DNA sequence: ATCAATATCCACCTGCAGATTCTACCAAAAGTGTATTTGGAAACTGCTCCATCAAAAGGCATGTTCAGCTGAATTCAGCTGAACATGCCTTTTGATGGAGCAGTTTCCAAATACACTTTTGGTAGAATCTGCAGGTGGATATTGAT
DNA sequence: ATCAATATCCACCTGCAGATTCTACCAAAAGTGTATTTGGAAACTGCTCCATCAAAAGGCATGTTCAGCTGAATTCAGCTGAACATGCCTTTTGATGGAGCAGTTTCCAAATACACTTTTGGTAGAATCTGCAGGTGGATATTGA
């Protein structure tokens, strides 16, 4: 009237909605050419298997999702909910990377 | 010659004893491989999908499917303790991840 | 022009059965049991080859094999496949 | 064809928000948007260099999912689904 | 009657024992140790002198270095003091539990 | 025996690691890490000594125990 | 008995610093680190072979299991210092 | 030798028979074990150079274990290549975070 | 920073002890010159796969407005962990003894690699088969203004 | 402690894309007979490893006395959700032209496999330095004032 969620409801709703489905959350095209992009700034005229990729996107999503597990932790660690540069950081020395 | 039973008959396996053996020499795992290896890592490569198997069906029971599909196989993987230890830096494709929130995260 | 490559998925879907006889499997599921399954294979037998050679010894035995699964495998998972592969050998050199 | 140039910023905030989400995070700073490019540009920048590796080293033009899948091990990161 | 402000000592042991390699555990008290755990897995086993120190070695290694990691994450959390949440943290984004 | 790791060893260990100041739990939370860091290194160890058959654990088996526990030792063989 | 590069690291030694000398203790380090590059490299090459279905690790190899493991100045001068180590051989 | 013909100081044939010996392919190149032995003396003589100079600077002339330590954390790029190895006796690099330090 | 009194810490020798560097000689490689053997680099070529392209729909990325409630700045005080002077029992030394036990080695029977021949279990495709994906529609279950 | 606006739920549908069931051919297990080879069973055997004895001198365990820090309260400025309007750029479809794998055959240049004979790297045993561990003496860094 007109009605409104409050702030982190919504928030909580896709937490709970991305974490049971398991489809890919970037978007293909716009992927693909980030990949064509860099392999071609290390060698050129380079031809991807439409797999390879997927193989790539699929990991590169993985390690994101997991990092932004890690970087939670590192928020919640510092009495705080909203994750920031800081952390990922942490996350990352504490990884060794 | 007379009858000629499989490898893995005589050992009572559904994974090929005779692949496995083969897939070792051509491997550089050793020079040589006694008859009981291929064998015994057959034996233990079944046990092992055999179990994966059991929970991931088991996944996909607790959720109406009839056919397994990456993210049942997820789901098992990541809630057997064990399997979680023996896969902990593999990533399934198109497995997704636990469903879990950080308390702290909840609402008032 | 042959091409064929070898795979698991005959030996993955046997066993599926015997576990789970009304279910069957994606193809995508049956794509990450056999890297699944190469992957151990790989793990156990590199372990292997490392431990025979560790002992001048030049051939892998069902003794290496066992060992590089207890090195490998965690607790129950390790004293099932060890019982699972010791069971197989035996019935094997009982030419059973 | 066509020049190929800042391509990470289609990585959208609403992608990377997304994947935030899956990773079970609520709130998310305004600055961690490009600090995560950052990070997505590097492992593929890493990733691809081995995988390219390999297929230079196959005498190939063309990059196979068999040389991400061998690239992804050696970054002590394994991928299963795509071996064969 | 002469007294150092807390924390005073603390960074002169800081920089001595990073300046320092000797192994920082008394010997014969983890020698013990080790005969124990070691124990539980077979039964009367004789140690080379070296393999008793490669743990000790190997071992103080990882703490000092799982310290170092501790101490990113108590000062990432404002503090000053680290805490087993601390060790917990690190021990986690490193993926040992 | 765990209790052999006397407090003042932890605290000149977490100095080594920079630690200015050290909470009163930590201790025996340093404890159980390093039992269960070396429950899991001898424990491989010993899987090497048993299968060479041999009742004498060497820093050789040491040396592979920590390789492949992902903690490469330089020093004592390889 | 127990060979190890041991003598050979103490010759290269010599060649940067002729007027230094190494530690029972340092060499031991010096060895393991032998060791290691010789098995993460070798390690490589046996894949890299394995993944093309070649038969025999060659210089081809070697080289591109240093480039992956190498950082990357470091594989460079190493990338070098090997083709010249061939080209020297192979010529007499 | 072989070496002297390939120029090292290093073992190329002793390098070859570890190769052939250490399960990694059914043959061998004859220029694989020069490569090889070539690429781990470069290595070899880096680390040494850096250890060396560590000595010096610390009023020494016998290399120890903790000066391979300070040569190598204070390389980039041997670090990044040995991470995951630890120098007995090799000790920390001194390094004290800032909000650590008094005042 | 001042003025002073602790302790701390940095330096320039100093002098043995203990690792080290340098000798003196022997098996186990490492080289050689033959004698095949064969892995995989050319020389096309069949033919999957990929890079393009056009096209119409609409699923999402973009910006902007609004303001809820989160992060960061402050003030505070109970009380936790540091700095110490104290007192002692247990870890560090260290020759010595005694002996378990890694190695060494020596055979030899069981266990493997070879080789040349068959003999089927698999795999690439036709063919038939059926979960369930994507659509609806209630009916519940959850939020949040009041 | 309601009620109204959404969002979530989950039972029913229906043939399509994606299985799983035959079907056909070999690539590769399985078959016998040889020609080494492995690597255990007894014997020993020097050599590291426990166990002793037994002290000395530290460190480690204790009990005080605060200096400081950590964690609890309070605020509030404004960063960062939730919603909404607009319309762009990705999606999804359906071929097409070769770019470049994967395959099939030829042929050395190069590797393995023996046999025979230099050389070298590794032992123990001398044969000596590099620094540790300690003294003084002298500025320093600290904390009270
Ligand atoms: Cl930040
Ligand atoms: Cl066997
Ligand atoms: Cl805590
Ligand atoms: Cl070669
Ligand atoms: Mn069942
Ligand atoms: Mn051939
Ligand atoms: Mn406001
Ligand atoms: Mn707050
Ligand atoms: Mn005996
Ligand atoms: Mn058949
Ligand atoms: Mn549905
Ligand atoms: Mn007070
Ligand atoms: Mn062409
Ligand atoms: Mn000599
Ligand atoms: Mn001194």
């Amino acid at each position: 009237k007109p009605h409104r969620y409050r702030p982190g409801t919504v928030a909580l709703r896709e937490i709970r909605r991305y974490q049971q489905s398991t489809e890919l959350l970037i978007r293909k095209l716009p992927f693909q050419r980030l990949v064509r992009e860099i392999a071609q700034d290390f060698k050129t005229d380079l031809r991807f298997q439409s797999s390879a990729v997927m193989a790539l996107q699929e990991a590169c999503e993985a390690y994101l999702v997991g990092l932004f597990e890690d970087t939670n932790l590192c928020a919640i660690h510092a009495k705080r909910v909203t994750i920031m540069p800081k952390d990922i950081q942490l996350a990352r020395r504490i990884r060794g990377e | 010659r007379a009858k000629a039973k499989t490898r893995s008959s005589r050992a009572g396996l559904q994974f090929p004893v005779g692949r496995v053996h083969r897939l070792l020499r051509k491997g550089n795992y050793s020079e040589r491989v006694g008859a009981g290896a291929p064998v015994y890592l057959a034996a233990v490569l079944e046990y092992l999908t055999a179990e994966i198997l059991e929970l991931a069906g088991n996944a996909a029971r607790d959720n109406k499917k009839t056919r397994i599909i990456p993210r049942h196989l997820q789901l098992a993987i990541r809630n057997d303790e064990e399997l979680n230890k023996l896969l902990g830096r593999v990533t399934i494709a198109q497995g997704g991840v636990l469903p879990n929130i950080q308390a702290v995260l909840l609402p008032k | 022009k042959r091409s064929r490559k070898e795979s698991y998925s005959i030996y993955v879907y046997k066993v599926l059965k015997q576990v789970h006889p009304d279910t069957g499997i994606s193809s995508k599921a049956m794509g990450i049991m056999n890297s699944f399954v190469n992957d151990i294979f790989e793990r156990i037998a590199g372990e292997a080859s490392r431990l025979a050679h560790y002992n001048k010894r030049s051939t892998i035995t069902s003794r290496e094999i066992q060992t590089a699964v207890r090195l490998l495998l965690p607790g129950e998972l390790a004293k099932h496949a060890v019982s699972e592969g010791t069971k197989a050998v035996t019935k094997y050199t009982s030419a059973k | 064809r066509k020049v190929l140039r800042d391509n990470i910023q289609g990585i959208t905030k609403p992608a990377i928000r997304r994947l935030a989400r899956r990773g079970g995070v609520k709130r998310i700073s305004g600055l961690i948007y490009e600090e995560t490019r950052g990070v997505l540009k590097v492992f593929l920048e890493n990733v691809i260099r081995d995988a390219v590796t390999y297929t230079e080293h196959a005498k190939r033009k063309t990059v196979t999912a068999m040389d991400v899948v061998y690239a992804l091990k050696r970054q002590g990161r394994t991928l299963y689904g795509f071996g064969g």
